[PDB]
DNA sequence: TTAAGCAATTCGTAATCATGGTCATAG
DNA sequence: CTATGACCATGATTACGAATTGC
């Protein structure tokens, strides 16, 4: 923790994986996956030792009435 | 169609002038179990529930479940045409919104208004039956008074309950001033407890709550943990009447 | 900080030459500007000085550049020991500070700015520009920008990512930068400047410190060089005030027989002009005696002065005033020969500005706290003023008359000390034109030069309400059919009301005199207020704005927008309204009726918080007494009525801690029967189901509609089709009402699965 | 240690219903002697005196010479939160500057214990002459109220002669002249005015006005004036001492 | 040391004044 | 157990300051 929190902030910024502020972040990440762009394989290990926390399992702006 | 009949007036004069200040729409739910509303207030804050039993209305006749809507104001000035010794009844049809009001002197003069609905598009909401743990039965004038003499010092009032009876404390500006009450018909003051309790409400919905006070001669205030304080009133062999109020966080 | 975007262009050329931005990390190129990164911001503050010092520009520009951006830049280079900033001037020893300076008049108000010391050089912030010019709602950028051309906390996350949202950060840094050139060069700033300055003789730092006072009185003693006198000065606190102008009174009502309006023009400078007074021929009451010689020496004033003929003296105020008035003249001679409409208004707004400084001159002698009063004069002026006018009332009135071999006599429905709207009785617009014409030049050879009175409008139809209250239809010519309405004081043009109110009154009164049908103005009014009580009123047409003055007279007693600047927030005590600008408020809904004082709240925090709206507020008090003026005079009280009764059949029709608590009761959808289960139809409304289905998806149908034709507007006014939106402008009617149209369509979608599918989904 | 009682208290109630729209203030001057206030008006036109001995009390402990002030207004409002039959108990520590009231009931089942924070006072004292007062009359209190109120709509002062056989309240108005006049009737409501030479003088009827508030507060009213001195109109508070309001004639 | 004028209409808040519903106690 | 006016409570009228626009 503090560290895993700016790995997924920037999983969220990187234009190679789509223009994701509508949906969650295991939806994008499979999505990618399916694409077989490059999903890296350690913004896949915190979203499995966690449970439904929204400040990981949640975008960026998922406040911020955009 | 629709129609009921009453003997006792004063019992629809009193509850009316429960809520012409709290509310200004409603909608009655007129079905074959008898009158029964539920209302939030206009701040948002508080909730009515209003029963009227089938059975003590002394001539009833519905067909179909209606859904009537009222300006409780017109209503309210209405209600005050009629003396307190009238009976009253009630006439709607089942494809018209507009309702008729008869009232029938004990001795040579009769009266009928006609008055015109509203529909409204409102929600009706509720509320789920738990154990409130702190169960007071007290009477109605002591808490009259004990509300309106704190009001004059500050807002909030704290609530109490312990063992032998229950504490009421307020401050303000002026100081700060509590009183008690223990256990010892209707003048008695029955406590029962199991947890003890102890919150924070305002004072404005609270003169607001004692303002039904000829409805009964005693009062029920019921508390548990973190809930809406409850605040109950009985009609005889006709129903009830509810306040609901959220504590302070 | 983190971003320094700069633009340099050269006067006359219509492109800029120069394209900066200078950042903090490493960025992105971009097409058509130079971009350099620093790892420090010792670097960034240094090379933009550096920059700053080497370029060596005339004028410096900007958007709120004085009181937020360099005094930030000054003391953020303090803060960080960087001890070469703050040398920006053109003098090379002297280092730059910042000093407060406040400015107060009863004609822009009470304005407080920092300033900063450049020597050699001139800062022209836009922004007050704006504020001292024009008079306008909002003064965002966006706002002014939407007038005139047509458009915190996510930008630390756009900074701590990737160099593509650096990249995008500097695109939009840069459009930031670019827009205020955009605006001095379209609206004329400059060259009225230089004009302006050419013409009074004071310097270009002082048409943005001062007021009309330096001005006059450099004319003045320019003037007073070439005869061989000198000023005195006379100081007094505090002498009384004098009687103003006359307003006629009138014959209210509806009118549907042409009026012709006659005026003076340029009417106070004339009079000042062509009966010779000034300082410097005012005759004291006893200098007359003992000579006698009154006859063609002298004249006498209404309010009682006596002042010499010019066939002893010429004045000094009659010189001064000519040459501003032949200045004037030249700009509405080239103003006479343009096409396109910005720039008409442009140079109507110049030569605005020289008529402005004309009726100065004459205000300067009547300020008893000022440089040199002279009331004398100025009771001198309004007595001839008065005077004139009814002058011209008993003329027009008497001479066109049933015995003199006119038509009808004609009747004088109104004037205000300058002009008469003289009511002749003829319908045909072409006859009252002519007739009007021949009474301005006919009354104008009554009187000395440069006096004379013009035609000017024909009003067809007309509506009069009050004093410093109409309305009507405007023709310029006959063939050229009509122009526009006038709409002379009221409910439109005011900005302390809401934008509904000013809507419906302006749509009223195009249905009532452009098209005369009553019938559907009554259906419009209708629409308003039903909408309005079921709750389908955008936020944006509920904004009401007052400027936050003098804080001792808002202490005297309690306001609305006070109450809500005092308040401040729990996110922010660094942002907050400050003296001489405009606060926002909605009134929200509550029960306490002695105060509408307790009931303000901020418009992004009642959205993002949602608090109701009082809609019986709305309806009485800012909504019915302007529809009762305007609505009475074509009828009687039965009037009052009809719209009142309009609401009665409307008004019948309203849509709807503890909160959480819910129950969440199903009710039938044909007669409002709350109800165990969850079908949808009642059991005595089950047949009547296929109508009840067909009604309902036809509103489904129109909710998907509105959708789409609103979230993909926002990609072609951000620009680009593949990457997010991110504009919460709150200047933009376009946010907020994308963010309620989510919630309709929730609402819909789900009030139609109380009815099975279709058909199945998994085969 | 301040700690003292009394059972019939509505008294307190009456007087400080009659104190407060006279006076923002007061001087508690609580003696061995019991509770004692002198202090001036607001206007410099008049005075209060009253005094509550010990013996009219029923259960007493002081042990200080205090010397405290209340703001009036505020105590009254706290005093209209308790019945006239309940109980009123007053309790004082001479460090906590602080009044601690207890109202008992008498059905003892609702008890109250409200407290009001002090303030500091420097109040001016003057001393009252005794001399001889030339017409004393004893007097119904309602009967006089009702006689003052009905003056009060004819004209704002009032000129008094007390002679021998009746007394002779006139005064003028935007009507005209009235006056009324009384005699000696030949316990509570008897009469008494005792003369040995007779004078005229002006007062106030406002202030009569202002005097009538304790119309509730004794049997009898006593009238006392004699020649250019302060009127002091006297109740009785029975069994427990007296108020007496002093006012300052006109010139 | 610094600042152009007057006329008029509209709306909100606190204070002043009218009037009825309870009530409290003397008959 | 029942008349009478004194007492509390709620609504109608006036006054004045603030804001903004027309000449
Ligand atoms: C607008 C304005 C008018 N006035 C006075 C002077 C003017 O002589 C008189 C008439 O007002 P205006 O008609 O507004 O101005 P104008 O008649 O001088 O010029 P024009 O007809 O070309 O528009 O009102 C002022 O003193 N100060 C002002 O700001
Ligand atoms: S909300 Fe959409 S349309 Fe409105 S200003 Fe923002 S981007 Fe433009
Ligand atoms: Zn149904």
């Amino acid at each position: 923790e503090e560290a895993e929190l700016e790995l997924l902030r920037q999983f969220d910024l990187a234009w190679q994986y789509g223009p994701c502020t509508g949906i969650t972040r295991l939806q994008r990440w499979c999505r990618a996956k399916q694409m077989g762009l490059e999903p890296p394989p350690e913004v896949w290990q915190v979203l499995k030792t966690h449970p439904g926390d929204p400040r990981f399992q949640c975008s960026l702006w998922h406040l911020y009435p955009l | 169609m629709f129609e009921a009949r009453l003997v006792q007036g004063s019992i629809l004069k009193k509850v009316l002038e429960a809520l012409k200040d709290l509310i200004n729409e409603a909608c009655w739910d007129i079905s074959s179990s008898g009158v029964n509303l539920q209302s939030m207030d206009s701040s948002h804050v508080s909730l009515v529930q209003l029963t009227l039993r089938s059975e003590g209305f002394d001539t009833y006749r519905c067909d179909r479940n209606l859904a009537m809507g009222v300006n409780l104001t017109s209503m309210s000035k209405i209600l005050k045409c009629a003396g307190n010794e009238d009976i009253i009844t009630l006439r709607a049809e089942d494809n018209a919104d507009t309702l008729a009001l008869v009232f029938e002197a004990p001795n040579e003069k009769v009266s009928d208004y006609e008055m015109k609905l509203m529909d409204l598009d409102v929600e009706q909401l509720g509320i789920p039956e738990q154990e409130y743990s702190c169960v007071v039965k007290m009477p109605s004038g002591e808490f009259a008074r004990i509300c309106r003499d704190l009001s004059h010092i500050g807002d909030a009032v704290v609530i109490s309950c312990a063992k032998d009876g229950v504490k009421f404390s307020a401050s303000g500006e002026l100081g700060n001033g509590n009183i008690k009450l223990s256990q010892t018909e209707e003048e008695a003051v029955t406590i029962e407890m199991n947890e003890p309790v102890q919150l924070t409400f305002a004072l404005r919905y609270l003169n607001f709550f004692t303002k039904a006070t000829p409805l009964s001669s005693t009062v029920t205030l019921s508390m548990s943990a973190d809930v809406p304080l409850v605040v109950e009133y009985k009609i005889a062999d006709m129903g009830h009447l509810k306040y609901y109020l959220a504590p302070k966080i | 900080v983190i971003q320094i975007c700069s633009l340099g262009l050269r006067w006359g050329e219509p492109e800029p030459f120069l394209r900066l931005a200078l950042t903090l990390r490493p960025c992105a190129p971009i097409l058509g500007a130079k971009v350099q990164s620093y790892e420090k911001e010792e670097d960034l503050l240094q090379a933009w000085s550096t920059f700053i010092r080497i370029m060596d520009p005339d004028v410096i520009t900007g958007y709120n550049i004085q009181n937020f951006d360099l005094p930030y830049l000054i003391s953020r280079a303090q803060t960080l020991k960087v001890q070469t900033f703050p040398f920006l001037g053109r003098v090379a020893g002297l280092c730059s500070n910042i000093r407060d300076s406040s400015f107060q008049s009863k004609q822009t108000g009470r304005r407080d700015t920092k300033v900063v010391s450049m020597v050699g050089r001139v800062q022209m912030d836009m922004l007050q520009v704006l504020l001292r010019e024009y008079k306008l709602r909002s003064y965002t950028l966006n706002a002014v920008s939407f007038h005139f051309l047509g458009e915190h906390s996510i930008i630390t996350d756009l900074q701590n990512g990737n160099d593509q949202t650096r990249r995008r950060l500097a695109v939009y840094c840069l459009k930031d930068a670019y827009l205020p050139l955009r605006l001095l060069e379209r609206l004329m700033v400059l060259v009225n400047a230089v004009e302006m300055a050419r013409v009074t003789g004071v310097p270009l730092s002082y048409l943005l410190s001062r007021g009309q006072q330096v001005k006059v009185v450099s004319q003045l003693l320019r003037q007073a060089m070439h005869e061989g006198l000198l000023m005195p000065v006379v100081k007094s606190e505090g002498g009384e005030d004098y009687t103003g102008a006359t307003v006629i009174e009138p014959l209210k009502g509806y009118y549907d027989v042409p009026i012709a309006t006659l005026d003076f023009s340029s009417l106070y400078p004339s009079i000042m002009m062509a009966h010779n007074l000034c300082y410097t021929t005012l005759l004291r009451p006893g200098t007359a005696q003992k000579l006698g010689l009154t006859e063609d020496q002298f004249i006498r004033t209404p309010t009682g002065d006596e002042f010499v003929k010019t066939s002893v003296r010429k004045g000094l105020l009659p010189q001064i005033l000519e040459n501003l008035l032949s200045a004037r003249k030249r700009a509405k001679a080239e103003l006479a020969k343009e096409t396109d409409p910005l720039r008409r208004q442009v140079l109507d707004g110049r030569q605005l500005a020289l008529k402005v400084s004309a009726n100065s001159v004459y205000g300067f002698t009547g300020a008893q706290v000022g440089k040199l009063p002279c009331l004398e004069i100025s009771q001198s002026v309004t007595g001839f003023g008065r005077q004139m006018i009814e002058k011209t009332k008993q003329l027009v009135e008497s001479k066109y008359t049933v015995e003199n071999g006119y038509s009808t006599s004609a009747k004088v429905v109104y004037g205000d000390t300058d002009s008469v709207m003289c009511r002749f009785g003829v319908s045909s617009v072409a006859e009252a034109m002519a007739l009007g014409r021949e009474a301005a030049d006919w009354v104008s050879g009554h009187f000395p030069s440069p006096i004379r009175l013009e035609f000017e409008k024909v009003y067809f139809p007309y509506l009069l309400i009050s004093k410093k209250r109409y309305a009507g239809l405007l023709f310029s010519s006959r063939p050229d059919a009509h122009d526009r309405m006038d709409c002379k004081g009221l409910e439109a043009v005011r900005r302390d009301n809401c934008p509904l109110v000013a809507n419906l009154v302006t749509a009223s009164l195009r249905r009532l005199l452009i098209d005369r049908d009553p019938e559907g103005a009554v259906a419009h009014a209708q629409d308003v207020i039903s909408d309005l009580l079921c709750n389908r009123i955008d936020i944006s047409q509920l904004v009401i704005t007052k400027e936050l003055t003098r804080a001792a007279s808002d202490y005297a007693g309690k306001q609305a927008h006070v109450e809500l600047a005092e308040r401040m927030r729990k996110r922010d005590p660094g942002s907050a309204p400050s003296l001489g600008d405009r606060v926002p408020y909605v009134i929200i809904s509550a029960a306490k009726g002695v105060a509408a004082y307790m009931k303000s709240e901020d418009p992004l925090f009642v959205l993002e918080h949602s608090l109701p709206i009082d809609t019986q507020y709305y309806l009485e008090q800012q909504l019915a007494k302007p529809l009762l003026r305007i609505f009475e005079p074509i009828l009687g009280e039965g009037r009052a009525e009809a719209v009142l009764l309009r609401g009665d059949h409307t008004r019948c029709k309203t849509v709807l801690g503890l909160l959480a608590f819910a129950k969440r009761r199903n009710c039938c959808i044909g007669c409002r029967t709350v109800l165990s289960h969850q079908g949808a139809v009642c059991e005595f409304c089950q047949p009547r189901e296929s109508e009840l289905y067909q009604k309902e998806v036809s509103h489904l149908n129109a909710l998907e509609e509105r959708f789409s034709r609103l979230w993909t507007q926002c990609q072609r006014c951000q620009g680009s089709l593949h990457e997010d939106v991110i504009c919460t402008s709150r200047d933009c009617p376009i946010f907020y009402m994308r963010k309620k149209v989510r919630k309709d369509l929730e609402d819909q979608e789900q009030l139609l699965r109380r009815f099975g599918p279709p058909g199945p989904e998994a085969w």
